[PDB]
RNA sequence: AGAGUGGCGCGGACGCUACGCCGCGACGAGUAGGAGGGCCGCUGCGGUGAGCCUUGAAGCCUAGGGCGCGGGCCCGGGUGGA
RNA sequence: ACGCGUCCCCCGCGAGCGCACGGGGUCGGCGGCGAUGUCGGCUACCCACCCGACCCGUCUUGAAACACGGACCAAGGAGUCU
């Protein structure tokens, strides 16, 4: 008894850690691997059209996967296909957005809310921001927060995104499980924005919010989170 | 045994070190040190002697009582706190007392004590103030600094020895204390041109002699 | 032998046309005429100083009539000179227009 | 030589006044007491801007300061001598209240009893 | 076991 | 059992007390006197009491015999214990520790057996 | 956190009216009208409180002191007289 | 990237001390004012000033309405048995 089972029980412990520090330097190796793309795909868009302007030619850059979505007008008073079509990307209420990948069926969608959001293409700072500071999960139907990485890797792990850094590159790449690590996100709280509104009501282009910003989205982030 | 190093990467940001853990892998000498693997008391008395036990039980017990605490992070008492400063505070820059008895008075700065306090010390003679502690917050800082790096200022003079006791009366201890600390302080005010019709007297607002326009 | 305090003077509560909040104050600091010049009254300790029919007691003299309320000063307010503030005691309004002390202490020079 | 209790809190509330009722202020056979108005016309029922207020669950008590009394303990009302003996192992968070209509005479015999007993009474001194 |  | 007659006293006896948000019971052996299933003091087939002794001096205690269950004028049995404050509770845990005659009372007839003794001692 | 056959010191808070405690999230307009809960009131009958009262019951009065969001209720004083 | 015992393309229990941006706050920090004139008291009585605030029931698409019932106070007063 005990003297063989205590020393049993000091061989079980070190096992435990030991699933840690194999997985503690994997954490490092991932984020270390993501920073040599984002070098090698940054300048790589640099590389084409001054070897292109070089032979008078010309170089379109690559047209969107990925865009983010923020409802500015209320809850009163709505049309009812425009109710059922908000549901659909999950803004329920003012002032919230969500990640949208882009094709034919994700844009005409966004042709039918076209005045009560506001979308854009975000960069590397407007993705990571808003998934640090704000982002929290959709863990047991509650919406608890992410200060750990056994929260990520345990609910979906499967796919393949355990530690912070996977949700970066899934997201800000549109890889091959997209889908299901941006319903695992609950949709964003951003509080109004510290400047303002040009003319909420009214079209972009015409003057004020509403419709599309294809590069000055990121106005209306940096303000709003 | 083989005495306590110094820590072999110098502070970069807090937090933060120099030099990365393989490199400094080198510097902690870690590749060639390898290693593998009180209750009771008994006295004589007056065939028998006693078996005394050192903390027995106690005899009351209380009827109701509250339960252990959740442990703070990073919460040490005053003693272990760190001391600040500002940039126009010097040794011997020119302080203005705003609160006390002396309010409006022109007094020196001599040492920062460890309580944080400071030493706001009146040449008596020409003020009318002593040896004292004032507290950064209540003195303004001002431009003027006759230097002292030269003379000499007490140790003895630390923080508890002016705490208070209970006709307070001025003992013969705190003579010898007043008229030395500054007879080494008094060769170096008046050799400057006119500064002693200065301390003297007292500040005071106006008009026309706003206190967020001018420079003092 | 003179003054150690900078005059100002009580000018509203905090509000807009219809509903007024009674825990914000207005002040009015002497001579202070932009944003710019009101980084100096930020934090600083700020006094109304009055007198009732009854003696109280007071810390530093004889129990007489003379009594305060407390406050600080918060933040900028407007384009103008203008001030917020924050006493512990909520203000009478019969002080609008009548004298408040800001003093020099809790200095940042 | 008063009682402590264990502990004591800071005792924070939401108002202060009653909730009193609509228009009770013009006919005298209105009664304070509070009624939910039930009109049509009505504005206390609407909430309009400037008139009465009305209850709601929004001005709760929180329950680690509820039924504490200024001193920190919590009444529990008593006639003679043997309901007294049910507080003592309770003494820190409870306190006698002798009824109004018991007796002067078996009112003095109680005060010694919460006394042998560190038993904390809010209306000692009292028929005299 | 490999770096004792 | 006594997990059955609970069920049929809980709310009813004339051992209840309710008032003022609160809710007490005043039956010979609970100590502690709280409407309650550790604490009821009838029930069940084993039994502590500490009450205050016969006349002023010392305190008394009740054991309930196993035997018996339905047999009152000899169910529970008697002592008294006069010595000083610390050495007077020797007994009582070496009454509940080592005899395991129901574990859970422990540290309520701790603090039962002193005060009925800061009683008895003269007063402030 | 498995079980076998062979090679000095008698000591360690609270709990669990389980019809109770405790634990982590999202929401909270409402007239006609529904439904639950009321340790909110007013009068009678069986049980119970080794209840209480001429050393002062009920009712009233009270610029006396306390309790709950709320309905309402607890205590100081004076009257009154079963 | 840093002991060694063997598999390879390719030429399973070391020893302790210590500091902290680390799973929601604590000073192992201080100072005045205290007996017949002052301390405190949000609550309930009178006054004063700034902001807000038209009279209730009611039928009605619409009521502060130049739509009707209401001078004041008590005591009674309307979904019930079979």
């Amino acid at each position: 008894n005990f003297a063989e089972l205590k020393i049993k029980r000091l061989r079980k412990k070190f096992a435990q850690k030991m699933l840690r520090k194999a997985r503690r330097k994997l954490i490092y190796e991932k984020a270390k691997h993501y920073h040599k793309e984002y070098r090698q795909m940054y300048r790589t868009e640099i590389r084409m059209a001054r070897m292109a302007r070089k032979a008078g030619n010309f170089y379109v850059p690559a047209e969107p996967k990925l865009a983010f979505v923020i409802r500015i007008r209320g809850i009163n008073g709505v049309s009812p296909k425009v109710r059922k079509v908000l549901q659909l990307l999950r803004l329920r209420q003012i002032f919230n957005g969500t990640f949208v990948k882009l094709n034919k069926a994700s844009i005409n969608m966004l042709r039918i809310v076209e005045p009560y959001i506001a979308w854009g293409y975000p960069n590397l700072k407007s993705v990571n921001e808003l998934i640090y500071k704000r982002g929290y999960g959709k863990i047991n139907k509650k919406r608890i927060a992410l200060t750990d990485n056994t929260l990520i890797a345990r609910s979906l792990g499967k796919y393949n995104i355990i530690c912070m850094e996977d949700l970066i590159h899934e997201i800000y790449t549109v890889g091959k499980h997209f889908k299901e690590a941006n319903n695992f996100l609950w949709p964003f709280k951003l509080s109004s924005p510290r400047g303002g509104m040009k003319k909420k009501t009214t079209h972009f282009v015409e003057g004020g919010d509403a419709g599309n910003r294809e590069d000055q989205i990121n106005r209306l982030i940096r303000r709003m989170n | 045994k083989g005495k306590p190093h110094c820590s072999r990467n110098p502070v970069l940001v807090r937090g933060i070190g120099r030099y990365s853990r393989s490199a400094m892998y080198s510097r902690k000498a870690l590749y060639k040190r390898k290693y593998a693997a009180l209750a009771t008391v008994t006295k004589p008395v007056g065939g028998g002697t006693r078996v005394v036990k050192l903390r027995k039980m106690p005899r009351y017990y209380p009827t109701e009582d509250v339960p252990r605490k959740l442990l703070s992070h990073g919460k040490k008492p005053f003693s272990q706190h760190v001391r600040k400063l500002r940039a126009s505070i010097t040794p011997g820059t020119i302080l203005i007392i705003l609160t006390g008895r002396h309010r409006g008075k022109r007094v020196v700065f001599l040492k920062q004590l460890s309580s944080g306090l400071l030493l706001v010390t009146g040449p008596l003679s020409l003020n009318r103030v002593p040896l004292r502690r004032t507290h950064q917050k209540f003195v303004i800082a001002t431009s003027t600094k006759i230097d002292i790096s030269g003379v000499k200022i007490p140790k003895h003079l630390t923080d508890a020895y002016f705490k208070k006791k209970k006709k307070y009366e001025i003992t013969e201890q705190r003579k010898v204390d007043q008229k030395a600390v500054d007879s080494q302080i008094l060769p170096k005010i008046k050799a400057v041109p006119q500064l002693q019709g200065y301390l003297r007297s007292v500040f005071a607002l106006t008009n026309g002699v706003y206190p967020h326009k001018l420079v003092f | 032998s003179g003054r150690l305090w900078c005059k100002a003077i009580f000018a509203g509560y905090k509000r807009g046309l219809r509903n007024q909040r009674e825990h914000t104050a207005l002040l009015k600091i002497e001579g202070v005429y932009a944003r710019d010049e009101t980084e100096f009254y930020l934090g600083k300790r700020c006094a109304y100083v009055y007198k009732a029919k009854n003696n109280t007691v007071t810390p530093g003299g004889k129990p007489n009539k003379t009594r305060v309320i407390w406050g600080k000063v918060t933040r900028a307010h407007g384009n103008s000179g203008m001030v917020r503030a924050k006493f512990r005691s909520n203000l009478p309004a019969k002080a609008i227009g009548h004298r408040i002390r800001v003093m020099l202490y809790p200095s940042r020079i | 030589a008063a009682l402590r209790p264990l502990v004591k809190p800071k005792i924070v509330k939401k108002r202060t006044k009653k909730f009193i009722r609509h228009q009770s202020d013009r006919y005298v056979k209105i009664k304070r007491n509070w009624r939910k108005p039930r009109g049509i016309d009505n504005r206390v029922r609407r909430r309009f801007k400037g008139q009465i207020l009305m209850p709601n669950i929004g001005y709760g008590s929180n329950k680690k300061t509820k039924h504490m009394l200024p001193s920190g303990f919590r009444k529990f009302l008593v006639h003679n001598v043997k309901e007294l003996e049910v507080l003592l192992m309770c003494n820190k968070s409870y306190c006698a209240e002798i009824a109004h209509n018991v007796s002067s005479k078996n009112r003095k015999a109680i005060v010694e009893r919460a006394a042998q007993l560190a038993i904390r009474v809010t209306n000692p001194n009292a028929r005299l | 076991r490999g770096l004792r | 059992s006594a997990h059955l007659q609970w069920m049929v006293v809980r709310n009813c006896s004339s051992f209840l007390i309710k008032r003022n948000k609160q809710t007490y019971s005043t039956e010979p052996n609970n100590l502690k006197a709280r409407n309650s299933f550790r604490y009821n003091g009838l029930i069940h087939r084993k039994t502590v009491g500490v009450e205050p002794a016969a006349d002023g001096k010392g305190v008394v205690v009740v054991m309930k015999r196993r035997s018996g269950q339905r047999k009152p004028a000899t169910s529970y049995v008697r002592t008294t214990i006069n010595k000083n404050a610390r050495a007077t509770l020797s007994s009582i845990r070496h009454m509940i520790r080592k005899n395991k005659y129901h574990p859970d009372l422990r540290m309520a007839a701790i603090r039962r057996a002193s005060a009925i003794l800061r009683s008895q001692k003269p007063v402030m």
